[PDB]
């Protein structure tokens, strides 16, 4: 039971280092969101021309 | 149905088990090699901050994942003791 | 002319103000609900892409 | 203006999402489906590896 | 011309019998209920081939929950190449006048890569948006 | 009605109190519809207060002596609102202090820390500090030879407060059992045998016949002069088990490997 | 010069205010308006400080004020007049917008969405009040006003969680001005106060608006521990359904910091224990809760001493928090060495200083508990002692006493001993070797369940945000 | 302040302190609300006794706590035993609270006994008290003027009286377009939120009535109600109104809409009725 208890808790470690991860992905997708909104200024206008 | 039965173990094989000296060798060998693994994930995520994860995977050996692995190598064990009480605790309930 | 400040015109405004409520707390819990199950089946598809 | 015919402005929101919360029971019945998908996957993640 | 299903030994008239049953059950939902049963509990893929395609016609354009919970089940559960395929086509049918929900529900089918179920995701997005194009199924498609 | 019951505490009858106030019950609505319920207090208010006030006031240290604790209680609830509003202004008072103190008597003989404390708290904020403990240091510093475990000096206050005949009395008889049935849960843990003497002594008794006799009562048997606090626990835990919830209160080896098996794989 | 330093203010406030309203015209949300608001209340906040007064009064004027002028007004005459920045083209704008509330279409009157627009007049105010932090008359003309405008008309969704921190500033004002003085009509007005709290619960129960709930809450706990009303308040606490899905850091820490205080004076101290170290994990480390930690930390200390757990010496010196918790430290060493004497020096020493505190209701206890730590200290060291030792290092008064003493606190289990009377010594029973029953075996099974659900946490939040950034575009 | 005087009065067995009590304990009652809400069984006790004329008061106390406390449905109950005392209880800008989950409550209700029978509003099955409370809340709509509002509440309610009743009274004609209108709406939100085949086929059926009565009815209107249902006894009824009317653009019309619209099925049927019928040989 005790060695069942260091292995679950091993695979919480290995789990809350995926969350970090994942937020950290989440974090760097914040930039490039930002950039795409100014962007799609330009874009609008041109296909609308043609 | 022919084809599926291939055993005699189909009620033979929960209550049926394996001695606990080879539980012991399965508990001693998983906890020891899961220190090694974490030895290696501790090198590793020194880093985990710089530039292409592609890079930090060949230069400090993320090959294979480490984090990977272990989440693997703590799942069979983990899953295979809940097991081994449970057979445990079933036979000595039932049969006496 | 009317506000949203409070209320104006009492029992003609405020009789289509007390018709208001009724209507509005069945869809309020509605949003609620189903904006957390939305979020959620995209949690379960999003591990189900990953295996 | 904005409190005079409130009860003509009720009427349009009321119908509106009673007829997409039909269609919100087909996506909560998509969250089901793929509860059972990943366990149906599970096993044959096994079977791969097999 | 279920239990003759079963007597012949021709495949293709099999085939024709499973899918011209479901024709026969058209517009009737829950009265077919019963049929939809036999022909899902069979160990004969041709018998749930044309099993998917019953619950397609007979639910056809309503968007009943308890019909596309069967196609959904038996698309990913089934192991045999036709059963898997019919399952996916059979959704376009059902979900013929909310059309809106469909890409969503697809997505999944399509994300999978099994071939046979990936030709049948296109085949509903085929019918669905059939009607009038909807700009995300050809998104899917492409 | 109001000033003949006045005259009829003063006598030191408390019977002519109780018998006679069904009437005024009447007549404290007509004074609880002259205040406005402290809205505001104004100083026709302070007087139409006093009347309102008086009627419980009186009534209620009479409830304590002829052992009518519910009415004593009840009386004292109707009192707190005036008590919390308006200090200085008729709302702290000599009656207040008084009525307080015993009180306190009251929730400390059910024997409940829990109401007691929680009270001790409100106090704070009023009279404990303002005019002091002085009178109100009878239930505290009972309370405090309890939580340390000294019985023998809860037991010498309580002899000396059998001097202050009054009303305070009426709750010593009840408290000095109180001490008694709070050391028999304890002697179970001390002890598993003790001599017939030792028991009486314990208990602060003086005579054998009661000590035998609190037994009967308290579930105990004492068979041949030495007390079996064994066979007591046994009757107590089964009881507990007794009572269905009873797979889950246990758990099972088996149980608990199948609670961990299903979270793994859902 | 002045009147520019004004607009130059109102330009910023104007496009968060377009921002959230467009949001809203779409269809309600919560959390989307709501992460826009909290940033723009902070600066706001910062800007009214530390420029001008009338920077508030500018913005009244602009838009339409349904009374609001005049009540800016008011207090403005007070603490040194203002009649400057009322100009017009200052006063026939209504800013600029799209159409939504643009110069043209509020002056033609189409439309009027003054709703908004109130909810914001109203923060400016009430901030002011508190940035001026000046009490008497000031505080009763914020509550007056504001509160039965906001309750003649339903609110949406997007005005319900404005209001929650419009009610904050109401009770901090009137509290304050309640505790500087001692006034017999205020105790009349508390009432009034009491039962406009739970009337906003209740209309908010209705409209699922999950932050205006919780942060209620928190007021209505602090009122009864002010009030001593500790009374009620254990009926309070069994009937909460407080929100932690959908509100903010700062009301969960509070919300944990109130239930302690409140168990601890019930004599449970098991479950007070858990819920301040909760509490203090929520609250961050910064000077800016610095008066909220030092509290919740006090608090942290006595319950361990009243356990008997007592804290460590650690904690103290890794705090700098020394001076501060100097009356808990003294108490932490004299409780630890079972001394009657030193403690009853600790407690008068600091009384002050702990009553402040409102733990000292707390601490009297403790000269029992010294006891109880004292004697369990003798049973360690010695296994097996005589009745008169004990009288003799503690200073207690008979064999019988000691006897009595420790009766008391075996029931409880500390010392976890019994007494024989036939032999005239107390013998602890503890020597281990319950690794061999099945003890072990219970705290195992704990551990791991308290380990599934930080899995279902993980689970939860992971891929939530995930799943927004698919939808939107950015690829 | 606190609630522990108006506990004490009803323990007092003084009956006048006790018809006070319950009047102040609901003065102050979203105020003092878990602190009576303990000692609540005691109001309860005194609503039972038959020595009492403020049984409605005593309810009233109850059924503001228990909503409070976060039970939603016991409320509804309290609220129906008081009797009365509740039209001014919709028409608070504080508590429209209780009145709104008795409408929800209904529905509950309703769903299980119209699959049953149509009609169960002679049945006592449903409460009367909450059938008024119901009916009421929809003749509130229809004050202020807006038949929608009152449609979508009788749709859900599994109502056939009061959606019959509200398109009886929209014909009057102050715009032929206007009543249509209405009627439309109604054969939308039955398709979209209802696919239970009893109510959908019931609703849909008793529109052909209504649109036909007038002097002027759209028959686009009219048709949508024959093709949903696949009836060709409401498609020979049609036809044989405008035989009556002899007229030929009418009749053409018509024609060109169905065969497109119309099942194969129903038009085979269809056709043979109408030429023993009798008909010009344009339209066969």
């Amino acid at each position: 039971i005790n060695i069942s208890n260091n292995l679950q808790k091993a695979l919480t470690v290995k789990t809350n280092d995926e969350l970090m991860v994942i937020y950290i992905s989440n974090l760097v997708r914040s930039i490039i969101a930002f950039d795409d909104l100014i962007e799609n200024k330009i874009q609008n206008k041109k296909i609308q021309e043609q | 149905k022919m084809l599926m039965n291939l055993h005699k173990e189909q009620w033979q094989s929960g209550l049926k088990m394996y001695d606990y000296e080879e539980k012991e060798e399965s508990n001693l060998a998983a906890t020891k090699s899961m220190v090694k693994i974490a030895e290696q994930y501790s090198k590793r995520i020194e880093e985990e901050k710089e530039l292409t994860e592609e890079e930090l995977k060949t230069r400090y050996v993320g090959r294979q994942d480490p984090k990977k692995h272990l989440s693997e190598t703590a799942d069979e064990t983990l899953e295979n003791n809940i097991v081994s009480v449970l057979t445990a605790g079933v036979n000595s309930v039932a049969i006496k | 002319m009317t506000a949203a400040v409070t209320s104006s015109n009492i029992v003609l405004e405020t009789h289509e103000s007390g018709i208001k409520p009724y209507f509005e707390q069945k869809i309020q819990e509605t949003e609620l609900k189903i904006r957390s199950k939305t979020e959620n089946v995209r949690r379960l598809e999003a591990q189900r892409n990953a295996l | 203006n904005n409190n005079s015919a409130l009860s003509n402005v009720n009427s349009d929101i009321y119908f509106k999402l009673k007829k997409l919360e039909k269609e919100y029971e087909l996506l909560t019945l998509q969250e089901d489906y793929i509860k059972d998908e990943q366990r149906h996957l599970k096993r044959e993640l096994k079977r791969a590896q097999e | 011309m279920f239990t003759y299903s079963q007597e012949t030994q021709h495949g293709n008239i099999t085939r024709g019998l499973a899918v011209g049953l479901a024709l026969i059950n058209y517009g009737r939902q829950e009265l077919a209920d019963d049929l939809i049963t036999k022909m899902l509990a069979s160990d004969e893929s041709l018998l749930r081939y044309g099993g998917a395609f019953t619950i397609a016609l007979a639910y056809a354009g309503t968007g009943n929950n308890s019909a596309v919970k069967r196609l959904l089940h038996v698309a990913v559960s089934d192991s045999n190449d036709d059963v898997r395929r019919a399952a996916v086509i059979a959704l376009g049918f059902v979900l013929l006048r909310d059309y809106t929900t469909v890409p969503r529900i697809v997505q999944l089918l399509s994300k999978s890569h099994n071939a046979h179920v990936r030709c049948g995701t296109a085949f509903a997005l085929g019918i669905a948006c059939a009607g009038k194009g909807l700009q995300s199924a050809i998104d899917v498609l492409d | 009605l109001t000033k003949s019951l006045s005259i009829a505490f003063e006598n030191g009858d408390y019977a002519a109190c109780e018998k006679l106030l069904p009437p005024i019950k009447i007549e404290l609505i007509k004074n609880n519809l002259l205040i406005p319920d402290l809205s505001i207090q104004n100083d026709i208010y302070l007087n139409d207060l006093m009347i309102t006030k008086r009627i419980l006031e009186v009534g209620a240290l009479a409830s304590i002596q002829t052992f009518n604790f519910d009415s004593f209680e009840n009386y004292f609830n109707q009192l707190k609102p005036y008590y919390f509003s308006n200090n200085h202004k008729l709302s702290e008072s000599d009656k207040k202090s008084k009525l307080i103190s015993l009180y306190l008597l009251n929730l400390l003989s059910q024997n409940n820390t829990t109401k007691f404390h929680s009270e001790l708290q409100y106090l704070d904020k009023h009279i404990k500090n303002l005019e002091d403990d002085s009178l109100l240091s009878y239930p505290i510093k009972l309370d405090r030879w309890l939580m340390e475990g000294s019985y023998q000096k809860a037991w010498d206050l309580l002899q000396s407060g059998s001097q202050n005949i009054s009303e305070f009395d009426s709750f010593t008889d009840i408290l000095k059992s109180a001490i008694r049935d709070e050391i028999a849960k304890n002697t179970e843990l001390s002890y598993d045998f003790l001599p017939l003497s030792n028991i009486k002594a314990l208990l602060f008794f003086n005579n054998e016949k009661e000590t035998e006799k609190f037994a009967l009562e308290r579930n105990w048997p004492i068979v041949n002069s030495k007390v079996y606090f064994n066979n007591q626990s046994k009757e107590k835990a089964d009881y507990e088990d007794e009572m269905m919830h009873e797979e889950d209160q246990k758990t099972n080896i088996i149980e608990k490997a199948m609670d961990y098996a299903i979270s793994i794989e859902n | 010069l002045h009147h520019s330093e004004k607009k130059y203010a109102e330009e910023d406030q104007v496009q968060e205010l377009l921002k959230v309203l467009n949001e809203i015209s779409k269809t309600t949300l919560t959390l989307d308006p709501r992460y826009i608001w909290r940033s723009l209340k902070d600066l706001s906040s910062l800007r009214n400080q530390e420029l001008l007064n009338a920077e508030t009064l500018c913005f009244t004027v602009n838009v339409l004020y349904p009374d609001s002028s005049s009540f800016k007004k008011n207090l403005l005459k007070f603490i040194t007049s203002n009649h400057k920045s009322s100009v017009p083209g200052s006063a026939e704008l209504r800013n600029s917008y799209p159409a939504s509330f643009y110069s043209v279409n509020t002056e033609k009157k189409t439309i009027e969405v003054t709703a908004e627009i109130n909810c914001f007049m109203h923060l400016l105010v009430q901030l002011f009040l508190w940035d001026s932090k000046e009490l008497e008359q000031l505080v009763e003309f914020n509550r007056k006003v504001v509160i039965p405008n906001l309750l003649c008309y339903y609110n949406l969704r997007s005005l319900n969680l404005i209001n929650a921190k419009l009610w904050f500033y109401i009770y901090l004002s009137h509290e304050t001005l309640a505790r500087s003085s001692e006034e017999i009509n205020s105790d009349n007005q508390n009432i009034i106060l009491r039962s406009t709290m739970m009337k906003f619960l209740k209309i908010a129960s209705l409209k699922h608006d999950n932050e205006t709930k919780a942060m209620l809450i928190n007021l209505i706990l602090r009122d009864f521990l002010n009030n001593g009303e500790v009374d009620s308040a254990s009926d309070f606490i069994s009937k909460l359904e407080y929100p932690h899905t959908d509100v903010s850091s700062s009301l969960e820490a509070r919300y944990f910091f109130y239930l302690s205080k409140i168990n601890a004076i019930q004599l449970d101290y098991s479950t007070a224990n858990e819920y301040i170290i909760a509490a203090i994990r929520k609250a961050p480390h910064n000077s800016k809760s610095l008066g909220f930690l030092q509290q919740s930390n006090k608090l942290h200390c006595c319950i361990q001493l009243l356990m008997g757990d007592i804290p460590e010496l650690s904690f103290f010196h890794q705090s700098n928090m020394q001076k501060s918790l100097l009356p808990y430290y003294h108490l932490t060493k004299a409780v630890k060495l079972g001394d009657l004497k030193k403690f009853t020096s600790t407690i008068t020493k600091y009384k002050q200083l702990l009553l402040k505190d409102d733990t000292y209701q707390l601490c009297v206890r403790l000269r029992s508990n010294v006891i109880k730590t004292g004697i369990r200290i003798i049973s360690l060291t010695y296994k097996k002692i005589s009745l008169r030792d004990i009288c003799l290092k503690l200073n207690l008064d008979s064999e019988q006493t000691v006897e009595y003493m420790v009766s008391r606190a075996i029931r409880d289990g500390v010392i976890e001993a019994k007494i024989n009377h036939e032999d005239g010594f107390i013998e602890t029973t503890e020597l281990l070797n319950i690794y061999d029953s099945e003890d072990p075996q219970q705290v195992f099974d704990e551990r791991i369940k308290f380990a599934n659900q930080l899995h279902d946490e993980y689970l939860v939040s992971m891929r939530y945000p995930e799943d927004k950034k698919t939808q939107q575009n950015e690829k | 302040t606190t609630a522990a005087p108006l506990l004490a009065l009803l323990r007092e067995n003084q009956d006048s302190v006790k018809t006070y009590a319950l009047e102040s304990i609901n003065n102050v009652v979203d105020q003092l609300w878990s602190e009576i809400s303990n000692e609540l069984p005691d109001i309860e006790a005194l609503y039972d006794d038959d020595t009492f004329s403020d049984r409605e008061m005593a309810a009233l106390i109850a059924s503001k706590v228990y909503y409070n406390l976060g039970e939603y449905e016991s409320a509804v109950k309290y609220a129906l035993a008081a009797k009365d005392r509740f039209d001014i209880d919709e028409k608070s800008q504080f508590v429209e609270t209780i009145v709104s989950k008795s409408i929800e409550m209904y529905v509950q209700e309703a769903s299980k006994q119209y699959t049953k029978d149509e009609q169960f509003y002679t049945k006592d099955i449903i409460d009367p008290k909450l059938t008024s409370i119901f009916e009421r809340m929809i003749e509130k709509c229809l004050k202020a003027s807006e038949l929608k509002l009152a449609l979508g509440i009788a749709l859900e309610g599994y109502r056939l009286d009061i959606i019959e009743s509200a398109l009886k009274s929209k014909l009057d004609q102050d715009s032929t377009s206007e009543n249509v209108k209405i009627i439309n709406y109604l054969l939308t939100l039955a398709i979209t939120t209802v696919t239970n085949s009893k109510f959908r086929s019931s609703i849909l059926r008793k529109s052909f009535d209504f649109l036909m009565n007038m002097p002027n009815c759209d028959y686009l209107t009219l048709n949508k109600v024959v093709v949903n249902l696949n009836d060709a006894g409401l498609a020979l009824q049609l036809f044989k109104k405008l035989k009556e009317e002899n007229d030929e653009g009418l009749s053409a019309q018509i024609a060109f809409d169905l065969v497109s619209s119309a099942s194969q099925q129903l038009l085979e049927i269809l056709v043979t009725e109408l030429t023993a019928q009798g008909y010009d040989p344009a339209l066969l």
